[PDB]
């Protein structure tokens, strides 16, 4: 793959996407979840006492470039999962880019959900204002200051399991074979340390199901999570039924559904009918959109697997275009 | 489904 190019693996039915990262000297390959909703780089380690037997664990003793650090860290994610441990320093190879002396967080403890998932840890791609330890420079910050990328961007392509899965992240460039037409520039609000954007409105057919709302571009979230009122309005448009747990039951047959279209900075971006169905379990389908009690939306994989995004940490801004498919 | 700080 080209320089700074990282092929991704689509886990299950577009649940999450992970890529291989080499850490240490000579180095081991770790499968990390690429997460724009957080900014800590943490990995399962041999110090871990409740980690998955299947996870690849970083071993400080096997890296001649490991450097001890006296600080500890602890993280708690929106979904209730967590991890904690100690800081360390080592080299990280991201698609051929060798970041020297990156702060890595070695897990000592992790939630069972991590122990049983497919990744060895997370690579945070949010802003450095939300690192859990003050003063930690994120991988993007180091790519930029070490001159490893010449443009402060990363292009993201998330595939659909229905079409073969896959995905691809490119650090410092983007791939026009993955999208169609012109990219639309959208300003980002990073005041909360996230990739925040404003959606002008949402329509289903001729119905305006929502007026402007703010949301965050989160590659680390599976669904399109909307504020209660907006989710309810969307659900009414598709005849979806509330499961009372933040999710909806929708018809498994999407052949009749119209796409959920978002108007962003004057252009149309959609959630195609097939994406309206997240998962099918014993003939019952879970919708691709859910609800949460926040005033902002979490624009997750349901949306990102339909739209290519160039993330520019420099401005900050994003460039979006419908996926080529 | 996964949901990585605030969400
Ligand atoms: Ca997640």
């Amino acid at each position: 793959a080209g320089v700074g190019t990282v092929p991704m693996t689509d886990y299950g039915n577009d649940i999450e996407y992970y890529g291989q990262v080499t850490i240490g000297t000579p180095g081991k390959k770790f499968n990390l979840d690429f997460d724009t909703g957080s900014s800590d780089l943490w990995i399962a380690s041999t110090l871990c006492t409740n980690c998955g037997s299947g996870q690849t664990k970083y071993d400080p003793n096997q890296s001649s470039t490991y450097q001890a650090d006296g600080r500890t860290w602890s993280i708690s994610y929106g979904d209730g999962s967590s991890a904690s441990g100690i800081l360390a320093k080592d080299n990280v190879n991201l698609g051929g880019l060798l970041i020297k002396g990156q702060t890595i967080e070695l897990a000592k403890r992790e939630a069972a959900s991590f122990a049983s998932g497919p990744n060895d840890g997370l690579l945070g791609l949010g802003f450095d204002t939300i690192t859990t330890v003050r003063g930690v420079k994120t991988p993007m910050d180091n790519l930029i200051s070490q001159g490893l990328i010449s443009r402060p961007i990363f292009g993201v392509y998330l595939g659909k399991a229905k079409n073969g899965g896959g995905g691809e992240y490119i650090f410092g460039g983007y791939d026009s074979t993955k999208f169609k037409g012109s990219l639309t520039t959208v300003p980002i609000d990073n005041s909360r340390g996230w990739w925040g954007i404003t959606v002008d409105r949402a329509t289903v057919g001729t119905s305006t199901v929502a007026s402007s709302f703010d949301g965050i571009l989160d590659t680390g979230t599976t669904l399109l999570i909307l504020p209660n009122n907006i989710a309810a309005s969307v659900a009414r448009a598709y005849g979806a039924s509330d499961n009372g747990d933040g999710t909806y039951t929708i018809s498994c047959d999407t052949s009749a559904f119209k796409p959920l279209v978002f108007s962003i900075n004057g252009a149309s971006f959609q959630v195609s009918p097939d994406s309206l169905v997240f998962e099918e379990f014993q003939g019952q389908c879970i919708a691709g959109f859910g609800y949460g009690n926040w005033g902002f939306a979490i624009i997750g994989d349901t949306f990102l697997k339909n739209n290519y995004v160039v993330f520019n940490q420099g401005v900050p801004e994003v460039q979006i275009a419908p996926v080529a498919e | 489904p996964f949901c990585x700080l605030f969400x």
